[PDB]
């Protein structure tokens, strides 16, 4: 209905993934 | 790709059966790096990534302390030393990874050729490419050339199997 296209990714998912990545880096740190 | 990681999870369990937790820790680290280096996939992939995270925490707790019941000090030295010291992890991999490659060649000669062997060849190269890729900065351009040629020999056998022809 709206020609506008939403990005496949969302800023909210970006931050949640960053937290998961921080845990892994801490595991090696 | 994502399926490549799935095969590693199955092979990772096989190593646990042999008691090679050392390779399991190093290969699990490669699995997470593979997902991040993998093209963006639907959320389903994110769900699998969370399960993998549980394996990491479960990996260290995999012992549960039951094995520690005896010689607990020795268990911490082996688990702590090989897991905390990254250099100790690589030499341990070269010992098994190197022996695994030589023994694997004997299996191709003394053992029959099957599709399962092809899958093992892709995983073996991943072990060498993973170690060399991370330590590539520590290898000289010429030294890498010699190691890279060795990979061609392994890939060469892999390519012959793809055509169905045997050296």
């Amino acid at each position: 209905n709206v020609p506008e296209i939403k990005a496949k990714e969302v800023n909210v998912d970006d931050e949640k993934e960053d937290k998961l990545a921080q845990r892994l880096r801490a595991l090696r740190g | 790709m994502a399926s490549n990681a799935a095969r590693v999870v199955a092979t990772a369990k096989d190593f646990d059966k042999v008691g090679l937790g050392i390779i399991g820790y190093y290969l699990q680290l490669y699995a997470v790096e593979l997902i991040l280096s993998e093209e963006d996939r639907s959320q389903e992939m994110t769900a699998l990534a969370t399960e993998l995270l549980d394996t990491i925490e479960a990996f260290k707790k995999e012992i549960g302390g039951e094995s520690e019941a005896e010689d607990s000090d020795k268990s911490l030295h082996v688990m702590n030393t090989l897991i905390h010291d990254q250099e100790k992890a690589k030499i341990y991999m070269l010992n098994f990874t190197m022996s695994l490659y030589n023994e694997k060649l004997k299996q191709l000669k003394d053992g029959p050729w099957d599709v399962m062997l092809k899958r093992s060849l892709w995983c073996c190269i991943d072990l060498f490419s993973c170690i060399l890729h991370l330590w590539k900065e520590n290898i000289s351009e010429t030294s890498t050339n010699s190691l890279q040629k060795r990979i061609k020999y392994c890939k060469i056998y892999l390519s012959k199997l793809a055509k169905g022809e045997i050296g």
